[PDB]
């Protein structure tokens, strides 16, 4: 019983970790232009 | 550099608020808009004395929805009547969308602010304005250079600008990032309030008209029967009180029925006998 | 034959939402050979990559903004709001249009030109600067014509949508427009539009 309880203890405490989103390496970022596109360009729904 | 104080208020007149609500509802589910006239009394006051609607256009609510001919002629002829107030700002209705400014709303507000730095963009939700609460807000803007430099949009000198809390719905739609909410106060003098009081001011007559006596007796019968059932429940509950240490109430309902009975019958008796003795 | 089959049911959830329609401040032109379109005051050419001509030939065509006027000089630019002012610019000609195409508030600054010299100084991309230029603004036939000399003729005409605003007297507004920041390919540009009125 203690072995099972400790196993669940480790499982809940070990966590999740990343969960690392698709972030490009720096110096490839044009955050200014990215914001410009966000505030300027618009999405389009596709259709048949 | 001068900064707009957070204590600045928008004093909307009673007439302006009523016209704004009526026009906003009349255009549901479309978004209607119009111009608010008034005066910038000082750096901390924007008085909206009156607001006139504008003809609906298929564009929606944009800077192309202000027909120059309509605005100019309306202003000229109002000035003839005696209302020579400048165009303080503009208003439009977000039916069920809450109070905030969209990208195009921010755009038209930039256009208006180019006319005068002080200019408000009050919006009103006409279907969320159910009797009681009125869902309406007023926003100006934040200059982009002001925000990017890190300085706060508005200087603060009092608690007036923070008595009310911003809404989440407005906050996600850009509040405190591109536009700031301006506190709204309603200028209601005694005369306007007394005039509005006539809406439900009953009469000099219904103070003297007795209830339909058969209807009165039937109501008395029904309430007394309900009160009998409630008394049975009250007795049953009180018997439990004894065999129960400190650990809907048939009593509270009983008290409410008693109060309604006494008020109804006392009023009916007194009105009846006042009638007997004032009418010969 | 004796099939008599039941029927199941698989629903498909369906919904969408129109966002806040986004104003794209884009200019278009076909001055010499290329249908260049630029978004923008940071400038970025959308289509019509590295220009066969210099940028300056089109930098003068750049609502929502107006020159600074003193209290003595009537600010036709300012009081023409909220609607704004529409102008015809003659260099090559330029006009500003406000349209509702799609879900974008289009503030077109549509450009157009002709009579491009085969070795004119506008296409070799040579450029020093634009020296401060004074526009004499005056009314000819009910239209606010601004005559400006180009130094590096301009016959600007400004008409307000509110055709009731009084016409200011003939004054001399000094414009100082220079290409502040850019790249060699001229695809990431920052423009300066400073201009003050002078009586
Ligand atoms: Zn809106």
């Amino acid at each position: 019983d203690d072995i099972q309880q400790l196993l669940k203890k480790i499982n809940e405490l070990t966590g999740i970790k990343e969960s690392d989103t698709g972030l490009a390496p720096p110096a490839l970022w044009d955050l200014a232009a990215d914001k410009q596109t966000l505030q300027s360009e618009q999405p389009l729904q596709v259709a048949r | 550099a001068p900064a707009v104080d957070t204590a600045e208020q928008v004093y909307i007149s009673s007439l302006a608020l009523l016209k704004m609500l009526k026009h906003g509802r009349a255009g549901v589910p479309m978004e209607v808009m119009g111009l608010m006239l008034g005066e910038f009394v000082d750096d901390y006051t924007v008085r909206v004395i009156d607001v006139f609607a504008m003809p609906q256009s298929g564009t929606g609510v944009s800077v192309e929805a202000v027909d120059p001919v309509f605005q100019a002629k309306m202003l000229d002829m109002l000035k003839q009547t005696g209302r020579p107030e400048m165009v303080v700002g503009w208003y439009h209705s977000h039916p069920g969308f809450g109070c905030w400014l969209s990208g195009v709303d921010i755009n038209t507000q930039q256009s208006f602010e180019a006319l005068s730095e002080r200019a408000v963009a009050v919006v009103v939700d006409p279907i969320q304005s159910v009797k009681g609460k009125v869902v309406i807000d007023a926003f100006r803007l934040i200059n982009a250079n002001m925000m990017v430099l890190g300085h706060e949009p508005r200087q603060t000198t009092s608690n007036l600008g923070h008595l009310n809390k911003p809404s989440i719905q407005a906050l996600i739609h850009g509040l405190n990032r591109h536009y700031y909410s301006i506190t709204i106060n309603y200028r209601k003098n005694e005369l306007e309030q007394k005039m509005l009081l006539n809406l439900h001011k009953k009469s000099w007559m219904e103070g003297l008209t007795l209830q339909d006596y058969s209807e009165h007796c039937k109501h008395n019968e029904s309430v007394v029967k309900e009160m009998l059932e409630l008394a049975k429940n009250y007795n049953k509950a009180v018997e439990e009180e004894d065999k129960m240490t400190p650990e809907q109430d048939p009593k509270r309902h009983l008290e409410e029925h008693v109060d309604v009975l006494m008020t109804s019958n006392i009023v009916q008796c007194l009105a009846a006998m006042l009638d007997t003795v004032v009418f010969k | 034959g004796n099939l008599l089959f039941l029927a199941c049911y698989c629903i498909g959830g369906m919904s969408a939402i129109k966002p806040d329609m986004k104003i794209k401040l884009r200019m278009e032109g076909n001055v010499n050979g290329h249908h260049f379109v630029i978004d923008g005051m940071d400038l970025e050419v959308k289509e019509g990559g590295p220009l066969p001509f210099a940028f300056d030939i089109l930098t003068t065509a750049f609502n929502r903004v107006f020159a600074k006027y003193p209290d003595n000089i009537q600010d036709y630019f300012k009081q023409s709001f909220p609607k704004g002012y529409s102008w015809e610019r003659s260099l090559c000609n330029a006009r500003n249009d406000i349209t509702m195409e799609g879900d974008t508030f289009y503030n077109k600054v549509r450009f157009y030109g002709t009579n491009f010299p085969a070795n004119g100084p506008v296409m070799q991309k040579k450029t020093l600067k634009w020296e401060p230029s004074t526009e004499k603004m005056y009314v000819r036939d009910g239209v606010l014509t601004g005559d400006i000399e180009m130094a590096l003729d301009f016959r600007t005409t400004y008409k307000a949508k509110e055709k009731g605003v009084k016409l200011p007297g003939a004054h001399f507004v000094d414009h100082c427009i220079e290409i502040l920041s850019h790249d060699k390919d001229y695809n990431k540009v920052k423009l300066y539009e400073h201009a003050v009125a002078h009586s």
